[PDB]
């Protein structure tokens, strides 16, 4: 119970918030302060808040909403744009318009950062083992897409179309051929394919 | 006599919620003063829908109940209903004890009740002035 | 001359329940008191059905034994009857003992005579005002 | 009844906002005093056009909420709550904090019912002359 | 039912600007005493286009935001608002500080608002004989 | 019975509930407090109770609802997504999102805990002596669906679907053929089948 006093006001009956479990709370400053964990915020900082219970904000801290983190199985990921410089829970450092994926690899549950851009959920692309698909602009051992190119995929094998890629006519099936049929197919570059001892 | 086809009228595009007869305004700055500002503007609005809807389901109860006959989910008006349960009994683990805290009751029973305006209201509660603001 | 078929009108769709003639705010005020929100929002809308299903067959006994004819389970309405006693022997295991601990009577058919209004009720028991609050 | 699609004739080209029944002249003279001019030129229109959107977002909800049913996106005028409350939640986050150093309340939901005119405005507070001087 | 096509009627060719109902006489005079013609006569029939043009803006923005619904740029009058205010961002910035030193207010919506007449004027100010010398 | 105070004010009369036999009681905290096991728990946070009997709550306690066990035939099992991280009656680690099957031999009867989430029932998949089925996306040894493959299970034989898992026409039966009959079959990748001595 509060005692009133002369000089001392009371403002407003402040009212906290459910954290429940794969949740978190996101909260600015309306003032140059520090947080419950004692780090330094300027105004208009918002950052996230992840213990479970009830949550009572403080004087300067504002509860805009309620954030929940998602569901990753083997057969999703997520497309996650970066707002601005950081280090994710991994702990590599982003930059401003970077763009990577999320798998189960990494977390069962990812809660959406404020630095991070939710673009979408990408389902696996899987193939057959009579299936094939050409990757259009595939990424390099340097992590950027090589524009232009393309890489010809085949096999019983599951992968995520990585930002920037794009399967150039869907899952295509590939050609099996009996005796008594025969393919006419010309080259457009200098090759070489050696699929028996000669080339 | 109550009005059935005009409350599908304003009914919501997601299952949230005259035809209620109940102070609203008078409602709105009881709830001011308690504090609902500190829970976000996305926060308030959303517990705004759920004292609305839970409102709605009690004047239901009690419409249904006159004739004798969270668990409520006529069988026209069956759907409505069905997604109206769904929507309170999603949302409401998000707040437990509110109703104390936001001092309305025990529970959601117990507040719909005094709100609503069938059941008494004692004087060590603040819930006097819902009824009457609107006898003035 | 009660209405029969306007029951059926507002039989609901699992088998449980003016056209009864009993104080509805009164007794829902007078359970409020009782603790009956400590049962959970689900439970407290299921023991609500139950009691008003049992006032319903105890109105129907009534009915029939002023002409003299959860055993209950007329061709023409058998069948309400048949689910209203299966819906009605099936949740009573559920609460064993509740109508003391509710402050109602000794048992069901101690209960529903009170609170129908065809017995009389003591001045050591508290259900004085829900006959009394409908006349006033 | 309300005017609702002279509310749409006057709606503006990217989602900002009689029809209201305020003192406008007053109110523009009551931020002319806490410094709005400090802001730039550019930024005291986009707070103008902030503020005025919330006015209409608070007024359609109390229409709504007097029939019971940034949170806030009738089916026939869906489309324009919707863009109205996403132009609203993009601008929000430039200014924290930002009607109590304009002294108008604790947050919006504060400050619109305030400057609506259907909640009290204490002594304390200077917010008395954007009523009452519409009434002189 | 202020004048909309016949302000249009005079537009000017390039974007500057009874329908305004203000002291134009009075306004020049006050303008020729604080010292206009050391700006040169190009520049002084810049300025005097400049504030005309923020004069006819501030009434626009009056006539709207009455409904509710720099930074300005109805569809059919869209064109003339747009071309309006590229008008007034480009040669603003020849003139910082521009309406402390003429005497007018702190800023441009300081001052156009105290011109127009919607807001008071101080007695520490010497802007009192520009709407009372058209009430003589 | 219950003498009054001056300074002590009676707020209301709880009533039990009865827990019966394979049922359990949902109930959540309302403010950070202890349970009757003697658990902190957190504002929001759910937990069952299994005691058997009129179960009275605390006053912080709040019950929800009452859950009941399922009962496993031989013929059903249960699919159960996970809701977060815990460890469950047999005491294995799930994770967020991981879905996985309790069967008679893990108990007769389960109550669906408040970390679980019952996807449905699952009856027996069963298969008599001329009977085959082609399991679409089998189950490795390491738990994971492999996508894309296929396996052929034939025989008197009786299994679960697991999750992933589909048949990918149905139960099937066998070609059996007279010394009349002949079937004509294509390959579609290189093989080896040696029914008899020879390849």
């Amino acid at each position: 119970t509060y005692i009133p006093r002369k000089e001392v006001e009371v403002v407003e009956i402040i009212q906290a918030t459910i954290i429940r479990q794969n949740q978190a709370l996101r909260l600015r400053a309306r003032k140059e302060c520090w947080d419950r964990d004692g780090k330094e915020r300027v105004t208009g900082e918002e950052w996230l808040v992840t213990t479970v219970g009830a949550y009572l904000p403080a004087v300067f801290e504002e509860v805009l909403d309620l954030v929940d983190a998602v569901i990753l199985t083997e057969k999703t990921a997520l497309h996650l744009r970066a707002r601005r410089n950081f280090r994710d829970f991994r702990g590599v450092s982003r930059r401003t318009g970077e763009e990577w994926l999320v798998t189960v690899q990494d977390t069962e549950a990812h809660v959406p950062d404020v630095h991070e851009e939710v673009l979408g959920v990408v389902p696996i692309t899987t193939l057959g083992p009579h299936n094939y698909c050409v990757i259009l602009d595939p990424v390099g051992p340097d992590g950027k897409n090589q524009l232009g190119q393309k890489r010809v995929v085949k096999g019983e094998k599951s992968f995520f179309l990585q930002p920037g890629e794009q399967l150039e006519q869907g899952i295509q099936d590939v050609y099996v051929l009996s005796e008594q049929q025969g393919l006419l197919l010309r080259a457009l570059q200098p090759l070489e394919e050696g699929e028996d001892e000669e080339k | 006599a109550v009005p059935w086809t005009e409350l599908l009228s304003l009914q919501t595009e997601d299952g949230f919620w005259l035809i209620l007869n109940l102070n609203t305004n008078g409602l709105h700055s009881f709830l001011k003063q308690k504090g609902i500002q500190s829970l976000g503007v996305k926060g308030r609005e959303c517990l705004l829908d759920l004292i609305a809807t839970m409102l709605v389901l009690q004047f239901i109860r009690t419409r249904l109940e006159k004739e004798g006959i969270m668990k409520m989910d006529i069988p026209w008006a069956f759907e409505a209903i069905k997604q109206a349960s769904e929507w309170v009994r999603r949302t409401e683990g998000q707040y437990p004890s509110i109703c104390p805290r936001l001092e309305l009751g025990n529970d959601w029973d117990s507040a719909t009740k005094q709100l609503l305006g069938l059941q008494p209201i004692s004087t060590v509660s603040p819930l006097h002035r819902v009824l009457h603001y609107s006898q003035g």
